[PDB]
């Protein structure tokens, strides 16, 4: 299962 | 004059905000981070007792010897940007990368980290600052000291007791009342993001990716987690903002008892 960052905004 | 006083090194990160570089203050070789914030992407502006990004106002307000929050050392204005000089721990890893590499954290480690984040956020609130972007990407681990540092005040506001109707933090850490109504109170929204963060620590990723999950009210545990920890998480992630704990109630929760010291944390888990 893919873990990712999430940019702000 | 900026360019004379800091030796610039490698790019450390970039995105919507701008770009941040590794640096050394030439004066005394102090490790710094040099953060370039483009004027075009600055939404909120404040005033120091000139016109600056709100980020600079909030950083000045939380600035202190207390190491739980990043220290702004200096700042410069250029034609099309601001340059922020931040203290840089060495060696350092952000909490996002730490969790990616290590997976789901042992509860003892998660307790130590989460406690330190609580103390950092309480510091901000005591100084009149609401962070609005609490997440693992915005937490640095001083690997030698076992001390965590809250960074990235680029979405923050002055703390107030009335509703916020603006938000530019991270959506997956944002509360259901924001998703549904575009309205939230600062503290209860903060506690929601801390719930997300704690789940992230003990399960190895955040619980929700989609709006429907955020508002749905079910917390599924994908990892083996103690009942006491589940209880705290689910309390922080109460759908109704008034059902969420205060910071005091979080730190008095039975899961939060007998926290490791930062130095013990480094010895047992980081060194
Ligand atoms: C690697 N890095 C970053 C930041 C850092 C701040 C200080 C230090 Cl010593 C390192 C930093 C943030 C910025 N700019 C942010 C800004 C955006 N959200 C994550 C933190 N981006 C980074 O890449
Ligand atoms: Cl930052």
């Amino acid at each position: 299962r893919k873990r990712r960052r999430h940019p702000s905004g | 004059p900026l360019e004379s006083q800091y030796q610039v090194g490698p790019l450390l990160g970039s995105g919507g905000f701008g770009s941040v570089y590794s640096g050394i203050r030439v004066s005394d070789n102090l490790p710094v981070a040099i953060k370039h914030v483009e004027k075009d992407r600055i939404s909120d502006w404040g005033e120091l007792p000139t016109r600056v990004p709100m980020e600079v106002v909030l950083l000045k307000k939380v600035s202190s010897g207390f190491s739980g929050v990043i220290r702004l050392l200096d700042w410069f204005e250029r034609p099309d940007s601001f340059v922020l000089i931040l203290e840089r721990p060495e060696p350092v890893q952000d909490l996002f990368d730490f969790i990616t590499e290590r997976g789901a954290l042992q509860e003892e480690l998660a307790r130590s980290f989460f406690w330190q984040v609580l103390e950092a956020v309480r510091h901000c609130h005591n100084c009149g600052v609401l962070h609005r972007d609490i997440k693992d990407e915005n937490i640095l681990i001083d690997l030698n000291r076992g001390e965590l540092k809250l960074i990235d005040f680029g979405s923050g506001a002055l703390l107030k007791d009335t509703v916020y109707t603006d938000f530019d933090g991270t959506r997956v850490y944002s509360p259901p009342e924001w998703i549904r109504y575009h309205r939230y109170h600062g503290r209860s929204a903060a506690v929601w993001s801390l719930g997300i963060l704690l789940y992230d620590m003990v399960c190895g990723d955040i619980p929700f990716e989609h709006d429907e999950e955020i508002i749905g009210g079910q917390v599924f545990f994908r990892q083996r987690v103690s009942s006491e920890c589940q209880h705290l998480i689910r309390w922080c992630l109460a759908l109704r903002p008034s059902d969420r704990p205060t910071f005091e109630e979080i730190q008095n929760h039975p899961w939060m008892q007998d926290v490791l010291l930062p130095q013990e944390t480094a010895e047992i888990h980081l060194h």
